[PDB]
RNA sequence: GGAAGUCGGCAAAAUAGAUGCGUAAGUUCGCAAGAAGCAUUGGCUCUGAGGGCAAA
RNA sequence: GAUCUGGUUGAUUCUGCCAGUAGUCAUAUGCUUGUUUCAAGGACUUAGCCAUGCAUGCCUCAGAAUCACUGCAUGCAGGAAUCUGCGCAUGGCUCAUUAAAUCAGACGUAAUCUGCCGCAAAAAUCUUGCGGCCGCAAAAUUGGAUAACUUGGCGAAACGCCAAGCUAAUACAUGAACCAACCGGGUGUUCUCCACGUGAGACGCCCAGCGAAUGAAUGACAGUAAAACCAAUGCCUUGCAGUAACACCCAGCAGUGUUGACUCAAUUCAUUCCGUGCGAAAGCCGGCUUGUUCCGGCGUCUUUUGACGAACAACUGCCCUAUCAGCUGGUGAUGGCCGUGUAGUGGACUGCCAUGGCGUUGACGGGAGCGGGGGAUUAGGGUUCGAUUCCGGAGAGGGAGCCUGAGAAAUAGCUACCACUUCUACGGAGGGCAGCAGGCGCGCAAAUUGCCCAAUGUCAAAACAAAACGAUGAGGCAGCGAAAAGAAAUAGAGUUGUUUGUCAUUUCAAUGGGGGAUAUUUAAACCCAUCCAAUAUCGAGUAACAAUUGGAGGACAAGUCUGGUGCCAGCACCCGCGGUAAUUCCAGCUCCAAAAGCGUAUAUUAAUGCUGUUGCUGUUAAAGGGUUCGUAGUUGAACUGUGGGCUGUGCAGGAGGCCCUUGCAGCCCGUGAACAAAGAAACAAGAAACACGGGAGUGGGUCGCAUGUCAUGCAUGCCAGGGGGCGUCCGUGAUUUUUACUGUGACUAAAGAAGCGUGACUAAAGCAGUCAUUUGACUUGAAUUAGAAAG
RNA sequence: AGUGUGGAGAUCGAAGAUGAUUAGAAACCAUUGUAGUCCACACUGCAAACGAUGACACCCAUGAAUUGGGGAU
């Protein structure tokens, strides 16, 4: 994904974007989601940059992925 | 908990008629998985005609008439498997449960020596208190003390009588598998290639006697011999090789012909 | 009763969410021990599958043990010190997780004496290193030639009051476990105690 | 409830109600064919109309297809073993051919009338409904019924008719009680 | 009991400080507004927060 | 079967709707109805209210009988009752709630709990009996209570109750030494020895079982070659080749757990466990050969992990609405820290910190809905339905709370309140059909207070049988049932007269409906099927055993018919008809259409290219915004380029040569560099350079003799090196490459939909059956498919 | 067109007035006349605001003209 927010404190927002296909149209549309992610003290990412994530256990009401490599 | 199985929610397999009954037999906890079994009682009433109901499965398992891996099973619910031995003594049947071409189970007659003989794919590796080396098998086996040798995937081929391991056939390419799950079940083949996705499902390619090359996951393979022309057991009639379809149906329909 | 699900919360978005069902057994919470100092009192909680908790509610003894020494005693509870949730805590004397504690260093101090034949209590029942074998003796040397103690902890055993801090969870075990505190994490937590005398 | 019997319907009707020149068709098709009603013609024509879906949906596959080869040598056979087509025609294109009088012939009641058993197609739907035609010695009481080819030389009267070699019928057995009463 | 008194609620009763929440029609958008309403408040023993100055 | 027709004008050509037309397991309703097969059936409205009855119990050779119970016999065998153990958290019903929920496919739990079932594990424990803590001895001959029952009984009653007196259990409690092992830790101011203390060996003492808690150590290595110095210690003999380790009783009694990854499995050390754990149930029954070790079948405590499950999490997806634009954050909203709680993760919760989290890619709010599997309709694309059989979820009048239990926030379990209710002797005591049947209401709308456990299953202490038959409205079978679906009667052949055909005659045979049975079916019946003599079995002529429902101007098949009525009555979906010559109303006749069925109403699909992605229209028919700027959004120019040579072959084409069709073989497959071995160039991270026997079924390909012999050394080598190539694991190394699409493959319950085979008499079906007719073949068959998206 | 505040107010002229026409005519015609019409500033954003024809881009046959800029004689 790509981060899209670092605001808080170990933890930043990326967002997946992807197209969806409606098949009556035989098109796409432009879908995202956006994910909470646990963040690393060790990886210092920025807004815009893309990270791996890796499933975790729930750590908070909303982090489910923990940050794994930062590209 | 669930107590009951509704006939539709049956596996297939069983051959169980949609307008007979509302309910199939719910296999027991055991050996085997739920869906991955065949009940005593349909065994007994179903494939051997032993019994022409319920009741009359009742009279004979609930005697100990039949030996399951060389042990009196009373209960018709018991979960019998793959390379399960069920005998009669009193009628003289020994056959092991497999799968021929079509998936489906299959009762293959054995002979004595041969029913002594059954095939535990290890499916874990753990130690118990005391620093005991313990191997879980497909079945549901725990052996306590394995060839240190062994690993996860291979095959123990156990003596059920004298409650012994006695060989040890690793699993590696080359060597001769059946498939237990998937779209490929039943048919009979030869390790090509393992290839690993850590995290997630090995996929394992095989080729057949017939040179036809298929995959499934790793966990649907069975090692059962060292390669196709020595296996270690006794396979159904169609020795594992899956046959064109629009051949069997020529072929049934000049047999038919030929009979008539 | 007290549950745990997250069917009370608001959504992400801050929408409410409607709830379709009653409450389960499978989601339930227990109210907390609040486990106190005091002589021992527990009682016993049955929890799913038939499994005891035993939710301590007055503690007065635990087995702490010395890390750097590898070993434990079972000492008398003397006081809460510091707690890192709120001072009330340490105010009510309650015995959480974590929470740093004075115990009794006796039988910290004889160890000592028996093990290494060193008396910490110099210069002013107990164990005296002059009644031992010459073998003993030579064990002593051994073992006192790669040791170094710290002055920290040796003057805290000097005084008869050790800090530590508490290991287990008194209102799932019934038990006050904990461990010295040693090193960085006693300066640390002397610092936090030196703060307001 | 909790039953799992399977039914469908055989027949739809017309589109259009009344048509002159189908109406006359059908007409035309009842009374040669000695027919109680349209839906007797309607059970044809939805039968022909599957027939011939399959065989556009086969023949636009290439013909290598596994599926055409195998559903296409299935449907041949089935009409050359009930007589729909010839044994020469040999194409999946002639199965598209068909014609609701290729059906009609093949009723019992029309085979039993063109063997020579019946004076008329009515006379051989009521013998076929009075329990007096069997095919390969079982007796067939339903008109409808379509002989294979390999059937055909099998039909002839029943062992347990008055016409074959039953005994006698209610018209003699009723005036033979009567005579009997009477003397 | 509660305006039945009386021309008439005259007279009297009633409301009451501070703090938090909350507040309708209408409106020249400023108000209406302390609208209306709800809650807290003592004593004691503690805890936290809000500073100055000086010193390498 | 990719289809249209009537109505705008005097006529025409359009746009456009209205009306016609067909289907619907789609409901109701009206008329009609002989036979048979297969089936939906109080969901819609009132998750409205309910009289009565039933719906969950279980005993074997194998827990407990002194019924003052029965049979026999002088103890034997049944055995009411009642303790004990298991179940009642499943089934059945319903669809009210419900949109980051539920659900589907696909994944996780290393974040957990898990009775019954499968395979396994088990060496802790100071007990008992005779004599005086001590001695002798060893098949452990353990202890208190409480039911049924007896007595007195209370109470109108209550699936309501006291008190006393007996006696059991596999109920409860207690408790087993020696036999009987291996291993380790700490010590004695104890002995026997060596040297003048990393000394050795004994004995003595305290601990050393499974599981649990805290702390400490393990749970590997895999990025370099030689020399000396000292201290101790191994050998060699009196200085280091050889040398797994280890101060004997064990000279190999783990130097080696697992994963993709673990603080996990497991082991060692220290301390702890106070009931909130741990019997050989101090248990039961058989067999013989009758056994202080006879041999089996059961039952049970604890530990462990497969299985059946439970609970949590969420990768993608799911209607209408902006006349809903902001939502969330006192009092949790998003995240962080230490805790608490949980079976476990977590703002799930406390305290303290930081301002975050969501939204025009539609948040928030509102409306309609249980979600799927699937149904209807059908060129294709779509539209629409899904309360309802199977799967998942939720509930038991409404709410909440809870005990028991492996599992319940259970409701034919408990507690309370609210709303309804029943009995009463007025003190009190009760009730929950959205289980089966059935009532009352509600409505357009939906059956019997039936029979049975024979089948299918569930529970259980339980095969069947024998004085001896478990329960089961789950389920099955019948009754009612024109929802719907399949098959099929109501007549067939003549003869005479009136090319034919109709009519008037007159004959012949056949057959069921129905009536019955030596019987068959069925748990018993009932339906089907079989038969009307097998010596011996009833029956069609107006075959009265009598077919209906809508129509006859047009759409739309069928009358210039006859009367009646006279803009009245009425018909008429639309156009219209009827005002005295009605093709239309009311009737007769005749005819048309479908037919055991046929009208009507409403909804929905096609008709409809009138919702248009495929595929609409916008000058004048409805419809380009008054103009321009402009953010989201949609869309967006070209280029890095597709190779030669040779041979054969083909009207290739414009003598020989050049270029092309196809196929075969070569290419460092541009140029350069070497004689494609090495190096150079192109490459190659699905590579390259390193380095690990704990890497490779003993270190992959390429019968006596040497170690040694206090060894089950009962072992090891019996080609070695050098150089090349291949597996396994780790490390180092890059001014490093994905996604859509497309081709294959993997994974993916049935029912349903396609589809193969199969004369259930055909068919709707079903997954069966077929053939010799034999003491059984076919090693019978039950093919294969498609199924949104996402992974 | 209309509104607000200041200007301006010749002409024309909603409202209104008068005179005709007419069965009636508080219409058309005639004589007038307020608000307006004009300007500054600020509002309003209702036109047959029309080509009743959205914007960008491509292709497209013929004759005579026209406006602006270039090239040639
Ligand atoms: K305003
Ligand atoms: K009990
Ligand atoms: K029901
Ligand atoms: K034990
Ligand atoms: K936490
Ligand atoms: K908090
Ligand atoms: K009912
Ligand atoms: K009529
Ligand atoms: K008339
Ligand atoms: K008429
Ligand atoms: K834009
Ligand atoms: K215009
Ligand atoms: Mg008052
Ligand atoms: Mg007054
Ligand atoms: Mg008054
Ligand atoms: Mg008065
Ligand atoms: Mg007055
Ligand atoms: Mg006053
Ligand atoms: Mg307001
Ligand atoms: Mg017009
Ligand atoms: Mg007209
Ligand atoms: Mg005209
Ligand atoms: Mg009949
Ligand atoms: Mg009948
Ligand atoms: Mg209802
Ligand atoms: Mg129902
Ligand atoms: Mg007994
Ligand atoms: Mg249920
Ligand atoms: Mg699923
Ligand atoms: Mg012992
Ligand atoms: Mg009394
Ligand atoms: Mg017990
Ligand atoms: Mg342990
Ligand atoms: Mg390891
Ligand atoms: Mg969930
Ligand atoms: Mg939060
Ligand atoms: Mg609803
Ligand atoms: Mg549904
Ligand atoms: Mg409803
Ligand atoms: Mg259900
Ligand atoms: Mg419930
Ligand atoms: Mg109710
Ligand atoms: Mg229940
Ligand atoms: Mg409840
Ligand atoms: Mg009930
Ligand atoms: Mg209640
Ligand atoms: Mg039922
Ligand atoms: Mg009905
Ligand atoms: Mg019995
Ligand atoms: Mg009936
Ligand atoms: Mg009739
Ligand atoms: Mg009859
Ligand atoms: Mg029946
Ligand atoms: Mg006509
Ligand atoms: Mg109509
Ligand atoms: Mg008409
Ligand atoms: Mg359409
Ligand atoms: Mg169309
Ligand atoms: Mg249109
Ligand atoms: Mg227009
Ligand atoms: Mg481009
Ligand atoms: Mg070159
Ligand atoms: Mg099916
Ligand atoms: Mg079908
Ligand atoms: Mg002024
Ligand atoms: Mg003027
Ligand atoms: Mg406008
Ligand atoms: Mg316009
Ligand atoms: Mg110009
Ligand atoms: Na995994
Ligand atoms: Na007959
Ligand atoms: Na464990
Ligand atoms: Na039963």
């Amino acid at each position: 994904g790509v981060v899209h927010s670092t605001k808080m404190h170990r933890t930043i927002i990326i967002r997946r974007n992807y197209l969806h296909f409606i098949k009556k149209y035989q098109r796409y549309q432009k879908r995202h989601k956006s994910l909470a992610v646990h963040c690393s003290p060790a990886f210092d990412p920025k807004q815009g940059d893309e990270v791996v994530i890796g499933q975790c256990r729930p750590l908070s009401k909303t982090i489910r992925y923990n940050v794994l490599e930062v590209v | 908990a669930k107590k009951h199985l509704k006939r539709l929610y049956a596996p297939k397999d069983w051959m169980l008629s949609k307008l007979t009954g509302v309910f199939a037999p719910r296999p027991r906890p055991g050996p085997h998985k739920l869906r991955e079994c065949l009940p005593l009682l349909v065994i007994i009433r179903n494939r051997l005609k032993y019994a022409l109901n319920a009741r009359e499965g009742e009279m004979i398992l609930r005697q100990g008439l039949v030996h399951v891996d060389n042990h009196p099973r009373r209960d018709g619910k018991y979960p019998a498997g793959f390379m399960d031995v069920v005998e009669i003594p009193k009628t003289g049947d020994r056959f092991r449960l497999m799968y021929d071409v079509k998936g489906r189970f299959a009762l293959v007659n054995l002979s004595e020596a041969e029913a002594q003989i059954k095939l535990m794919k290890v499916v874990n590796l753990y130690t118990a208190t005391g620093r005991v080396p313990v191997a879980v098998t497909h079945d549901g086996h725990r052996i306590r003390y394995p060839d240190p040798h062994t690993s996860i995937g291979d095959t123990i081929v156990y003596n059920v009588k004298e409650k012994k391991c006695v060989d040890l056939i690793k699993n590696r390419q080359g060597k001769a598998v059946i498939v237990t799950g998937g779209a490929n079940r039943g048919r009979i083949g030869e390790i090509v290639k393992v290839e690993c996705h850590p995290g997630a499902f090995n996929i394992a390619h095989l080729k057949d006697a017939s040179g036809a090359e298929f995959a499934t996951r790793a966990a649907n393979i069975f090692v059962i011999g060292k390669d196709l022309n020595n296996l270690q057991v006794t396979v159904p009639k169609q020795q594992g090789l899956r046959m064109n379809v629009i051949q069997e149906r020529e072929e049934r329909l000049i047999a038919a012909e030929a009979r008539k | 009763g007290i549950v745990r699900s997250r069917l009370h919360k608001r959504k992400i978005t801050g929408g409410k969410t409607k709830i379709h069902r009653k409450r389960m057994k499978a989601e339930l919470g227990r109210l907390p021990a609040n486990t106190r100092l005091g002589a021992r009192r527990v009682s016993p909680v049955r929890a799913r599958g038939g499994n005891f908790k035993i939710r301590a509610l007055r503690l007065d003894t635990g087995n702490f043990a010395w890390a750097s020494e590898a070993i434990a005693h079972r000492v008398r509870l003397l006081d809460v010190v510091y707690n890192a949730t709120s001072n009330e805590l340490v105010r009510t004397k309650t015995l959480v997780k974590n929470c740093i504690v004075a115990v009794d260093a006796a039988p910290f101090k004889r160890w000592y004496a028996k093990h290494y034949g060193i008396d910490l209590d110099a210069d002013k029942d107990k164990y005296d290193v002059n009644k031992a074998s010459p073998k003993l003796q030579r064990e002593w040397t051994r073992r006192r030639r790669n040791h170094r103690v710290e002055k920290a902890i040796a003057d805290q055993l000097r005084e008869g009051r050790v800090l530590a801090r508490i290991t287990s969870r008194p209102g799932q075990s019934g038990r006050a476990d904990g461990i010295l505190l040693e090193g960085a994490e006693l300066q640390f937590y002397l610092k936090r105690l030196e703060k307001k005398k | 409830m909790r039953n799992y019997n399977n039914f469908n319907r055989v027949w739809k009707a017309p589109r259009r109600p009344f048509e002159k020149e189908r109406l006359d068709r059908e007409m035309k098709l009842c009374g040669q064919y000695g027919l109680r009603c349209k839906r007797e013609i309607w059970r044809v024509n939805m039968t022909l109309s599957k027939m011939r879906r399959t065989a556009r949906l086969l023949l636009t596959l290439p013909e290598n297809h596994p599926r055409r080869l195998l559903e296409g040598s299935a449907i041949m056979r089935r009409c050359h073993e009930y007589g729909f087509l010839d044994e020469e025609k040999d194409k999946l294109d002639y199965v598209l051919s068909l014609t609701v009088p290729d059906i009609l012939e093949r009723r019992l009641q029309t085979i039993v009338f063109k063997a020579g058993l019946a004076k008329s197609v009515h006379h051989a739907r009521v013998l076929i409904q009075q329990r007096h035609i069997a095919v390969a010695k079982q007796i067939v009481t339903i008109p409808s019924f379509i002989v294979r080819v390999s059937s055909e030389r099998h039909i002839a009267f029943a062992d347990a008719s008055p016409f074959g070699n039953g005994r006698t019928g209610r018209v003699k057995r009723v005036r033979a009680k009567a005579a009997k009463r009477h003397a």
